[PDB]
């Protein structure tokens, strides 16, 4: 019944759950990012050499950087039998708040180790913005999250890729003393009472990272039907508004405005619950967030399940026996070329005594003497003269070493290409937007468009607090995947290029050329251009 | 030979007490500066006068409080050894037999502790299969008890049989020539009722301790004892101690073969109404929480006496018995034949206090810790590995902190049938 012990109860169930796939992502990162000779006993006895010869890093920058040069992200289309102009608020929204450095870094960030280890991730999360907000005085903004195999721990009751059929996820957060202090500050928690959760950290990994804290955030998404509310628009229509929206904040101003209630009905959604755990104690019990969705997007690179165990693969994990036998061939043929005798004569004292510093390496004489007589044996016994044999690799060795790197090189081939993983990509993306879509639909002010301009309908409550007003119609658009744009004049551009590429040059060529120059950037000459198409289609009508 | 890693089940086990029971955790901050022990309130009770003059006679006030504290980890240390493929399959049952095995030693100190320190006690001269609606009797008994004496079940109350009662019960039932619901019941299924006589939940628990004989005999209180509530008192260096109030020690003639958990009662002593101070007709009944010395013992219901008038009125007001030790009478044993014991409560008198065991620290760098959930009760534990210095080994340990507490003796209670010779 207690609501520490059913988050713990989960969160247990989920991290012993995937502890395995876990254990082998990490062991991935670790190998393709700090050493190669992930063993942890080498600190304990002799020291002998341990080189790194790597091979599988030129194969994972070869695999980050194609992936790099096809950028993707959402673009929204409108559902069919919806205004053909339909989502071009919501694209100039997403465009506008996806801009930034931080969500670029993010999908970067998430790409990486989905290379690498085989499961990325990022969140999306909203704050408040004063001087330049996209709408409603906030911001909708992606966030990085490094590890995500460890970090992010998902309800084991999930066989969706993009886990769009989880209840739960928990988020764990490692964080300075100083960002402990700014956590509480912007969370209201005490600063004093230090947080404590759970960070494993690997045998092999021989660090410590000192003074940090750990805390979890415990996401959940109810689905429940809540009471909605039918209003009439004074200028025209009949909104749906749910009561939880408006309970008290502006539901007497809705009518003081003039909205008159016609019915009541009762609505089936999701809500999205955040709770602040730490391994005793709960913080933050069930703030409401907003959106539909849990804000957290996986990407996966080989995904499935075998006994209703998810496992989840890169590239690494199998170059690694083969990457491993060939740093120990090369570190062994190595030992064989430093630490063995050279090829040098085998002498008797009695053979060379009193010639010993003609043979140290001079070169001032012209020949070698040996002493020749005994004075008890009378001549000194006659033995071809030998010499230590010069090392060599042996035959194993080098027929090893030669089928380790081709071993390696024969699995280290994604694909032929990143088709599969761009896809996979692609589908995190389509769940970001659809994540994004309802997170707008909950806190920014999308306005909806009339056949008679486009309504923004809202209104302030007593406290000086404007509460947005959203219809019911607000899916009125879809998720797809495209070249990422910077802005809606950058998507114009490239779509009028796109059919200029394919119109023959009639009399609608000169229509995409002209509206090509309509739609250019701002300096003095391309000003003069953009002036001479603007005259040029308005006289021509 | 071929080993099949085809596991053949064999025990299946359940802890109701122990999911039942209420689980505390305080802050583990000041637990561990207060010395794993922290105080409790208990409710307020007003003396009253009656009168039109009452100069010089204003009572002060005075605030009882209890103490709950923790007791020892119970760990599961074990060692892995890769390289025996024996040591490979066996691990990964091993770690689910110490979480079973630590959830059923939970439930095992949660009932010895109710049952060795239910102060209420209900015998019967014979079994439970002797007469007719007996077993409905017999809970029907401790209902009637805990409301004479006007205890707190809003929480709520419960019930637990072990199985030989159980199945008297049953029996008892479908001998009935009616079958009606109840009796169907009883019949396709061992269950009586999932509320019987009154309480809100009839179980039975496999795990009930045997409250043996007592081989004390011809005991008497030596000396007249006074026993006065208090919440603190003068140490040698002139601080103030808190006491706790859910024990009394008493000098008898001889503590010969009396042991933690015997059920007694003085002859002349009655159990009042608490709120009222109406004299039942039932005699008090304590249980020995410990045998200190060898002429002391330690009861759990302090025996306030009604009577006493060297009690200040605010400390009068507490009184729960109708009169005190008159140094020589006769301290009867109520548990004088072997029987597994029958235990009911208040489901708010019994806590699980619980504290981590902060091993996810930087100082214990090197061994691997992660949570561990005990199932059917609601704890948590530690699960820590860590490896060798060499020979690819390893050593696993579970752990969990916890302590049973029974804040509420006189609310706890205890059935013994059977009770004749």
């Amino acid at each position: 019944e207690n609501r520490l012990e059913s988050i713990l109860s989960r969160f247990d169930a989920d991290w012993t759950a995937s502890d395995e796939a876990r254990r082998e992502a990490k062991n991935d990162l670790f190998f393709s990012r700090v050493s190669q000779w992930d063993d942890w006993l080498s600190q304990y006895t002799t020291l002998q050499y341990r080189g790194q010869f790597d091979v599988v890093r030129p194969v994972v920058r070869k695999l980050v950087s194609e992936m790099r040069q096809n950028p993707i992200d959402v673009l929204y289309r409108p559902k069919d039998g919806a205004r053909p102009d339909a989502a071009d608020v919501l694209m100039g929204m997403y465009r506008t708040d996806m801009r930034h450095n931080t969500a670029k870094i993010a999908v970067n960030i998430a790409v990486r180790e989905q290379i690498e280890a085989g499961v990325g991730a990022w969140r999306l999360v909203t704050d408040y913005e004063d001087q330049s907000p996209t709408s409603n005085n906030q911001v909708i903004r992606r966030e990085p999250i490094h590890s995500a195999c460890s970090h992010v721990i998902w309800d084991s009751n999930s066989k969706l890729m993009d886990k769009s059929d989880a209840r739960h996820c928990t988020v764990i957060h490692s964080m300075s003393q100083n960002g402990w202090e700014d956590f509480a500050e912007k969370y209201d928690l005490d600063a004093d009472d230090i947080p404590s959760f759970q960070n494993p950290n690997d045998w092999v990994f021989p660090w410590l990272t000192q003074d940090t804290i750990q805390i979890a955030e415990f996401y959940e998404v109810v689905e429940k039907k809540e009471t909605a509310f039918i209003y009439q628009d004074p200028v025209t229509g009949e909104p749906v508004s749910y009561f939880k929206r408006d309970i008290k904040d502006v539901i007497d101003d809705l009518a003081d405005s003039g909205f008159i209630k016609i019915a009541e009905r009762q609505i089936k959604r999701r809500r999205v619950y955040k709770s602040i755990i730490t391994c005793t104690a709960v913080l933050k019990d069930k703030q409401l967030i907003a959106g539909e969705h849990i804000p957290i997007v996986p990407v996966f690179g080989e995904w499935g399940f075998v006994e209703d165990k998810e496992v989840y693969e890169g590239v690494v994990r199998l170059t690694k026996d083969g990457q491993r036998l060939r740093n120990m061939i090369m570190s062994f043929n190595a030992d064989i070329v430093a630490r063995t005798p050279k090829k040098k004569p085998f002498f008797w004292p009695e053979q060379i005594a009193g010639f010993e510093h003609m043979y140290d390496g001079n070169d001032d004489y012209p020949y070698y003497l040996l002493n020749r007589t005994d004075e008890n044996s009378g001549d000194l016994p006659t033995q071809p003269l030998a010499y230590y044999e010069n090392p060599e690799v042996p035959q194993a060795n080098a027929y090893m070493l030669e089928a380790a790197t081709s071993a390696v090189k024969e699995v280290a081939t994604l694909g032929v290409e990143t088709y599969v993983f761009q896809d996979n990509l692609a589908t995190a993306m389509r769940r970001d937007g659809e994540i994004y879509q309802s997170i707008v639909n909950d806190i920014y002010d999308v306005p909806r468009n009339v056949t008679i301009l486009m309504a923004e309908v809202v209104d302030l409550a007593t406290g000086e607090k404007q509460v947005l007003n959203d219809i019911r119609g607000r899916y009125e658009c879809y998720t797809d995947v495209g070249p990422s744009f910077q802005s809606m004049k950058q998507q114009n551009r490239a779509e009028i290029l796109e059919l200029l590429g394919k119109t023959p040059q009639g009399t609608p060529e000169y229509q995409l050329l002209l509206l090509q120059y309509f739609t250019l950037l701002d300096g003095k000459g391309v000003e003069m251009m953009r002036d001479y198409a603007n005259k040029q289609l308005i006289q021509m009508g | 030979t071929l080993a099949v890693d085809e596991i053949i089940e064999t025990i299946s086990a359940i802890t109701p007490m122990a999911q039942k029971a209420k689980k505390y955790t305080p802050p583990a901050a000041s637990m561990q500066r207060s010395s794993n022990t922290i105080w409790m309130p208990v409710e307020q009770e007003s003396p009253t006068q009656e009168g039109w003059d009452l100069t010089d006679k204003a009572t002060g006030l005075l605030e009882l409080n209890v103490a709950v504290n923790m007791g020892e980890p119970d760990n599961d240390f074990f060692q892995l050894r890769a390289d025996d493929l024996r040591d490979e399959t066996a691990y990964r049952r091993r770690i689910q037999s110490a979480a079973r095995k630590l959830a059923n030693n939970v439930e095992l100190k949660v009932a010895n502790m109710a049952a060795e320190m239910g102060s209420l006690v209900i015998t019967s001269p014979d079994a439970i299969g002797t007469n007719t609606a007996d077993a409905w009797n017999f809970v029907a008994d401790a209902e009637e008890i805990m409301f004479s004496r006007e205890l707190n079940r809003d929480m709520g109350t419960s019930y637990f049989f072990n199985p030989q009662d159980y199945k008297k019960a049953g029996y008892d039932l479908t001998k009935r020539d009616i079958f009606g619901r109840i009796p169907e019941e009883a019949y396709r299924d061992g269950t009586i009722q999932r509320q019987v006589a009154g309480f809100d939940d009839v179980l039975r628990s496999p795990k009930l301790p045997v409250l043996t004989k007592s081989t004390a005999t011809g005991i008497t209180v030596s000396g007249a004892q006074s026993f006065k509530p208090v919440a603190w008192q003068l140490d040698n260096d002139g601080n103030k101690v808190n006491v706790d109030n859910r024990f009394a020690t008493v000098t008898l003639s001889a503590t010969t073969g009396m042991k933690r958990g015997d059920k007694i009662s003085f002859a002349g002593v009655k159990f009042l109404g608490q709120m009222a101070k109406n004299v039942l007709a039932q005699d008090a009944t304590f249980s020995v929480v410990r045998v200190v010395d060898g002429t002391h013992v330690e009861i759990t219901p302090k025996p306030v006496a009604l009577d006493d008038v060297s009690l200040s009125p605010e400390q009068r007001a507490y009184a729960n018995v109708n009169t005190s030790l008159a140094d020589a009478m006769a301290v009867n044993i109520l548990n004088v034949k072997d029987a597994r014991t029958n235990v009911f409560w208040a489901d708010d008198a019994i806590r699980i206090v619980s504290q981590p065991i902060p091993a996810n620290h930087e100082l214990f760098a090197g061994m691997k810790t992660t949570s561990f959930s005990i199932p059917d009760v609601g704890l948590n534990g530690i699960f820590a590995t860590q490896g060798d210095i060499s020979t690819l080994s390893g050593l696993c340990r579970i752990a969990l902190w916890y302590g049973v507490n029974a804040t509420r003796p006189e609310a706890i209670g205890v059935g013994l049938p059977g009770q004749t010779a």
